RNA sequence: UCUAGCGAAACCA
RNA sequence: CGUGGAGGUCAGUGACGAAGCCUAGACCGUAAGGUCGGGUCGAACGGCCUCUAGUGCAGAUCUUGGUGGUAGUAGCAAAU
RNA sequence: AUAUUGGCGAGAGACCGAUAGCGAACAAGUACAGUGAUGGAAAGAUGAAAAGAACUUUGAAAAGAGAGUGAAAAAGUACGUGAAAUUGUUGAAAGGGAAGGGCAUUUGAUCAGACAUGGUGUUUUGUGCCCUCUGCUCCUUGUGGGUAGGGGAAUCUCGCAU
């Protein structure tokens, strides 16, 4: 479907560029011209947790946790775990493609030689 | 039991259950049709089962009934599906006869996709692969950089330019006034 | 370019930081024979050195002594590398803060030193 | 797993007992297991090992060469063959510390406290 | 021995002090002998030599040797002709990139009668060398391109020649390059360094015959590959032949840096030689 | 020892005389006596097959289809010892037919086109006077030389078979006396073929065929490369009348090492993936663990058991394997030494193995210890090598 | 009195 | 939602690179936050069901450490 | 039979992991301070091996530069990793006594952006668990499972390849 996001950009504290030791986060203030987070931003429950793909993304660390995504495929799309050594991830695209899952982060760690 | 089993699965540790980021749940469970955790889809909390799954080559249909709640080893049969796509969907009508909806309809769905995997593994083995995926060691990486900047700055290289082009020059090569060099230059030579 | 390059390094080198970063941004950009005289100019208090930043134009000595001797050093592993003395000038110099104690404000002094470039004209 | 109670399994412990251990005690430490051959020989696995005796090295970057021990450095639980050196860009020597774990006794120097101790431990000594 | 940090740290780097202190007054009492004598100047120079790595190398019998049957093997394998000029093929892989583009069509102006095409889905190799041996194309040249970045090389002379898959390690444009220099239509001569060995000698052949021959005298232009330490690196310059007699150089067009991977007999049939980490491990072998 | 090599890059022979322990990559090393170059023809016709008749003669394979008779000399070299001096005596050309193969060169598995090689050249006869030897081509061309009386090589028959013929070998087991011949042959989708010839030279019986192997995991045809072949002794027990009483072994070139029993039939009771992913396979030799010789002369594993087989092979890259009866890897055989593929292995009196291949280095080993023995830098590719006598000279 | 050298602290939404 | 530790489990990940750091790199969350790419790096670490707490910081003229301006200024035993 | 924050020893920990834990993991009751009684710090990590940078050269000397070791000096006795505050250079932009953000958009720079290349039907030929005949074997004994030999596609038919 047509994914709406209600809200583009991030919400920051008051006031964190004029400090460094001030963080980025959401911490509740305890104008007007801040964007405050609430419930209203709430994405449809449709299009939550939808790449720009249209997927459900899933985290996979080898190919058993692959073969769980066999039957929804369209639906879904496979990502290798960060920590995933290159032996492995080659093993993981070519399951992968032979199920015809679309792997969300191709090319990680990997380079194509002749 | 199985409300009981499935409930001890639910709400507590079902060991093939894996969690998503959107919140479903997802058995690892090998003879799960779909890949869900949900009361349809555990096998363990479910006697009467069925699941289309594939040995080496050939698709079989895996009944599982209550009668064998006990002796796990001969709990599963086993039956060898045609592989006419049509003969073996009927196999499927004729032994889940008399059976819910779910298993023959998400049964039928797994072995759709099941054979439909085996025809894009027989594409890509008759694929051509020109390339193939080299994951590079960082530790490889590192000495490829470094040995290559003491290579150039070991190898000073414009030098010996300068050099092989005198060794031609001097040696010959170039004909009685050469259009490379300037004659009163080459007369110095000379 | 590493080949037509030189380089020469100082550190924890026992000065006044702000004073070196003065004088070392007087120098940048420059012929290195004809910054040496005009270092040279300097201990006769011939000509100053401008003062930017930290601020009128001083003489300060202690500096441009260790400032020429880098160069010297420059000049001669330029020589060891067997580099133009003439298309030799001055590109990158660096001065940055050496650690404080091992209340005064040391420094780590850096140059390098390349040829200048001659073009060749194109036949027809 | 550790059945006596006067057996002590902490990590801590068994540390400080290795890194502070007596050169008498490090000698036991210091052993290596004797070859195939040497088996058929003596029938016994491993030894503490000596200075005078020779040895092939199983593991390592120089693994597949040999040689007599020039020294046995116990103070670094550590052991100096001959001939098995790297040679510094000067053109001295200096050998590499092998560890007895890794290295494999080829012929033995026989003495009597060497033979008393073949035979307390079942040896079949020729 | 003192395992303290501060206590330790402090007396060696007092005894670096003293070691440093004594070698100033040792070269400069040796500077003022020298002063004296010329002689033990040289003494020491001959004495002692500095050791460096292109010093030190691991003794291979490849290294000045001929070659057995060079020329029959030189028409055979490689197309070395001044009858027959190369129709070179250019074999940018399937789903190219915008990069490797830019790049063959840098290639195209090193090498003579260079042809390009765009690879299409579901064409195998040898079907591509036999429409390339009845266009009589001998030799082909495939990009390697990944993550928009030119990766490798593979050159294939065509009548059954052998197979070299180079790696690229390190490009950089004309525009990048301070130095920048007008390349013109004057063929390049062509500088060849450090092939001695017969492998060596089998690459310094194969550059030979892919690059033009018969350079243009009048516009001075020459291309350079330097092999150091199995690693060879492409410049191109213009020439200033001075009356000091070192000739003044400008990098005209762009400089990289190849290294063979891999050189195989035939149309990828088999590999003569690859390479291996463990062969990188040894430091003094210095394949070329 | 004395070495004779095929140097393909001058399309000659090299004499080697050198000793245990002699190794070219070393200065510090023990240097070879003697390096002799022999008939050099150019590339075009280097040497292909050599058979060495005792001493005063050998049996060359060109690649312009000729074979030829060469006397042997020695002569002093002026630490002693005779190097050894190559005269062509006899000669028979006109032995290939390239047209099947630019015919076959469509289907074909590999990207160069296809030219014919001397693929085997060996006696018919495990007894000695035989004056009476076959030279196999790729395109199926077997011919019977035969040694004149007048001591000139004269060709007796020109046979076909199937197209390639990548591999032949010959049936020498046992009753020499009974005039039956029998080998076998195969290639790129040409099936293991056993055929008898008769002993007059002129007629050929196909008296054997293999058959393909049932689908795979993925269910689809395994391609038939067959490279090589080795035979053992006969099925023990009960013949079953009616099948043939034969039994041998072969290496495809999908990395399968594949076993028949003519008892059993002519589909593989027995096939092994030795390799993941079907690696290439080149060379095919059979070795006794203890470096013993248990084969025949063309090698044939004198033995009724599979499990007792023990295989070297080569890929088309730089590796040499080793092999049980089961396909599990005894070891890697000079695999930090070697650097190129090695076209050539060969199992010496069972107890050395001759290499030479790309890496331009002659390669002495050890079977049983698995030690290089001799190294050899020779400027050349190499694909064909005989071992002489074992000399020690100093 | 100038240069050179050395070189603070108070205080600091 | 996050943190240290504990029981079970994923025959979880990991020297073909864990953890950590950077990231004018991408993504998902309303947010707390989470996931991946790349770079650096060298040896351990995570997900889930539970347990347990020395469990979440911007301030307290908080404690300790580091670094600014003041300032080349004051000034010349301000420590030498 | 009981107490035991001391001694001599052990063995453990849902304890802390170098601002914690003893003041003290280190030449800690130390250096130091006090006339004294007393008070009392900071301070762990090169590397697997010092293999701790031969030699040349600048340089009073400190420090360099070539060179080399090492898997790694993106480990050089200032040394695992190496954040922020803050500093220097270069590049870009803005400013001329300019302060910051929020929204929205251009411009400039820049990045990402298929290993996508298939399906349906028909046809050709070939092959096999396809057909036929002859078997063997496991029990969960059925709507079963595995497996061999020879023959054939001449005809049919399935799958596969083409
Ligand atoms: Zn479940």
């Amino acid at each position: 479907p047509k994914i709406v996001k209600k809200h583009t950009k991030k919400f920051k504290r008051h006031h964190s560029d004029r400090y460094h030791r001030v963080a980025e986060n959401w911490r509740k203030q305890k104008r007007g011209n801040i964007s405050q987070p609430k419930i209203g931003y709430g994405s449809n429950k449709k299009t939550k947790f939808l790449s720009p793909s249209g997927h459900k993304t899933f985290l996979v660390a080898n190919v058993k946790d692959l073969e769980t995504l066999t039957m929804h495929t369209k639906t879904y799309a496979a990502e290798i775990a960060h920590n995933i050594s290159a032996k492995n991830r080659v093993v993981i695209l070519a399951r992968a493609k032979a199920l015809g899952i679309k792997v969300t982060n191709p090319k990680g760690r990997l380079a194509l030689e002749a | 039991s199985d409300e009981i089993v499935w409930q001890v699965i639910n709400q507590s540790f079902c060991s093939h259950r894996i969690k998503a980021p959107n919140g479903q749940n997802f058995c690892r469970n090998e003879y799960n049709v779909t890949g869900l955790c949900t009361r349809q889809s555990c096998p363990l909390a479910n006697s009467k089962y069925a699941t289309v799954k594939c040995d080496n080559g050939k698709l079989y249909l895996y009944m599982k009934t209550p009668e064998r709640a006990h002796t796990p080893a001969k709990l599963w049969e086993r039956i060898k599906l045609s592989k006419n796509y049509t003969k073996a969907l009927q196999q499927i009508d004729e032994h889940l006869l008399h059976w819910s909806k779910f298993f023959r309809h998400k049964c039928k769905q797994r072995f759709t996709k099941l054979t439909q995997v085996m025809i894009t593994e027989r594409r890509l083995a008759l694929r051509e692969e020109e390339r193939h995926y080299v994951g590079v060691a960082p530790k490889v990486k590192r000495r490829e950089q470094n040995r290559e900047r003491k290579a150039l700055v070991a190898a000073k290289i414009e030098k010996a330019i300068e050099k092989e082009l005198m060794d031609r020059l001097k040696s010959g090569a170039y004909g009685d006034k050469p259009l490379n060099v300037d004659e009163k230059v080459w007369k110095k030579i000379m | 370019n590493p080949a037509k390059s030189a380089s020469a390094r100082g550190s924890y080198l026992r000065v006044s930081f702000k004073n070196t970063r003065e004088t070392a941004q007087a120098i940048n950009g420059w012929e290195l024979t004809k910054a040496q005289k005009y270092l040279e100019q300097v201990l006769d208090h011939q000509r100053a050195i401008p003062f930017r930043r930290f601020n009128k134009a001083r003489w300060p000595a202690k500096s441009v002594k260790f400032v020429q001797g880098l160069l010297q050093n420059a000049a001669a592993n330029a020589e060891a590398k067997g580099l133009d003395a003439t298309k030799l000038y001055v590109s990158h110099i660096q001065v940055n803060q050496a650690p404080k104690q091992r209340e005064s404000s040391p420094s780590h002094i850096e140059l390098v030193v390349t040829e200048k470039e001659e073009a060749v004209a194109k036949a027809a | 797993a550790k059945q006596s109670l006067d057996v002590s399994s902490d990590r801590r412990k068994a540390r400080k007992a290795y890194f502070t251990a007596p050169s008498s005690q490090r000698r036991v430490l210091l052993s290596a297991p004797l070859s195939k051959e040497l088996r058929a020989q003596y029938g016994i696995k491993a030894l503490p090992i000596r200075r005078d005796d020779e040895v092939l090295v199983v593991r390592g970057s120089k693994k597949g060469q040999e040689g007599k021990i020039s020294s046995v450095y116990r103070l670094k639980f550590a052991v100096q063959v001959d001939k098995v050196t790297k040679e510094k860009v000067n053109g001295a020597s200096v050998p590499i510390n092998l560890h007895p774990s890794k290295l494999v006794i080829t012929k033995l120097h026989l003495d009597k406290d060497r033979k008393a101790l073949i035979q307390r431990k079942g040896g079949k000594l020729e | 021995n003192i395992t303290n940090k501060l206590k330790r740290q402090e007396i060696f780097a007092d005894i670096k002090h003293e070691k440093n202190k004594e070698r100033h007054t040792m070269r400069r009492k040796r500077a003022k002998e020298e002063r004296e004598n010329p002689e033990l100047r040289e003494q020491r120079l001959k004495e002692n030599v500095t050791q460096t790595i292109e010093n030190t190398r691991v003794y291979d019998e490849t290294i000045n040797k001929e070659v057995e049957g060079d020329e029959d093997d030189l028409m055979r394998y490689f197309n070395s002709n001044s009858n027959e000029p190369p129709k070179i093929f250019l074999t940018t892989n399937v789903n190219a990139k915008k990069s490797a583009y830019e790049f063959a069509n840098i290639l195209i102006e090193i090498l003579p009668n260079v042809t390009f095409v765009k690879r299409k889905f579901g064409y195998k190799l040898k079907e591509i060398s036999d429409i390339c041996i009845k266009r009589n194309f001998t030799d082909i040249v495939i990009i390697n391109e990944d993550k928009k970045k030119v990766t490798g090389l593979t050159f294939i002379h065509l009548p059954e020649g052998p197979t070299f898959y180079f790696k690229l390690s390190s490009f950089v444009e004309v525009k990048k390059i301070v130095g920048h220099g007008r390349p013109t239509s004057h063929i390049p001569e062509l500088i060849l360094n450090n092939f001695q060995t017969r492998l060596g000698q089998t690459v310094g052949r194969l550059f030979q015959s892919i690059l033009p021959q018969n350079p243009d005298i009048e516009g001075r232009q020459v291309i350079t590959l330097h092999n150091q330490r199995d690693y060879i690196f492409f410049r191109r310059h213009r020439y200033v032949f001075k009356d000091n007699e070192r000739v003044g150089l400008q990098e005209l067009g762009p400089q990289f840096t190849l290294k063979l991977k891999r050189l195989q007999r035939g149309i990828k049939e088999e590999t003569e030689w690859e390479h291996k980490p463990e062969m990188d491990k040894e430091k003094k072998k210095f394949y070329l | 020892m004395r070495l004779l090599v095929s140097c393909v890059d001058s399309g000659s022979i090299k004499e080697v005389l050198c000793n245990i322990g002699t190794d070219t990559s070393v200065q510090s090393a023990l240097q070879p006596f003697h390096v002799a170059p022999h008939l050099a023809e150019g590339l075009k016709a280097y040497v292909d097959r050599m058979w060495v008749i005792s001493e005063d003669e050998a049996i060359l394979a060109r690649n312009s289809g000729v074979v030829e008779l060469v006397k042997i000399s020695k002569h002093l070299k002026e630490p002693k010892f005779d190097i050894s001096e190559f005269e062509i005596t006899s000669s028979v050309s006109d032995l290939f037919d390239d047209a099947k193969l630019e015919s076959l060169s469509s289907k074909s598995v590999k990207r160069t086109k296809l030219v014919d090689g001397f693929v085997t050249l060996c006696p018919i006869k495990k007894d000695s006077s035989n004056n009476t030897f076959v030279a196999a081509t790729k395109s199926g061309l077997l011919h019977i030389i035969k040694k004149g009386e007048d001591k000139k090589l004269i060709k007796l028959a020109s046979l076909g078979l199937k197209a390639p013929v990548e591999f032949l070998q010959l049936y020498d087991l046992e009753d020499t006396d009974t005039d039956k011949y029998i080998f076998a042959y195969g290639g790129e989708e040409n099936l293991i073929k056993l055929v008898e010839i008769d002993s007059s030279f002129q007629s050929l019986k196909q008296i054997w065929e293999a058959k393909n192997v049932k689908n795979d995991r993925l269910d689809m045809r395994v391609p038939v490369w067959p490279m090589a072949l080795r035979f053992l002794e006969p099925s023990p027990g009960k013949t079953e009348k009616g099948k043939l009483n034969y039994q041998f072994a072969a290496i495809t070139r999908w990395s399968h090492l594949t076993k028949y029993s003519t008892q059993h039939g002519r589909k593989p009771f027995a096939q092994i993936d030795l390799l993941p992913n079907r690696e290439p396979l080149s060379q095919m030799e059979v070795f006794d663990a203890k470096g013993e010789n248990v084969v025949s002369s063309l090698g044939n594993f004198q033995s009724e058991t599979f499990n007792e087989l023990n295989v070297i092979t080569t890929d088309y890259k730089k590796n040499v394997f080793k092999f049980d009866g089961n396909g599990r890897m005894l070891g890697k055989v000079g695999r930090d030494d070697i650097t190129g593929s090695s076209t050539y292995i060969h199992v010496h009196d069972g107890k050395y193995l001759l290499q030479g291949g790309l890496d331009r280095y002659v390669r002495i080993f050890d079977i049983k210890t698995n030690k290089m023995l001799v190294k050899v830098y020779v400027g050349s590719r190499i694909n064909f090598i005989v071992m002489l006598d074992d000399v020690e000279i100093e």
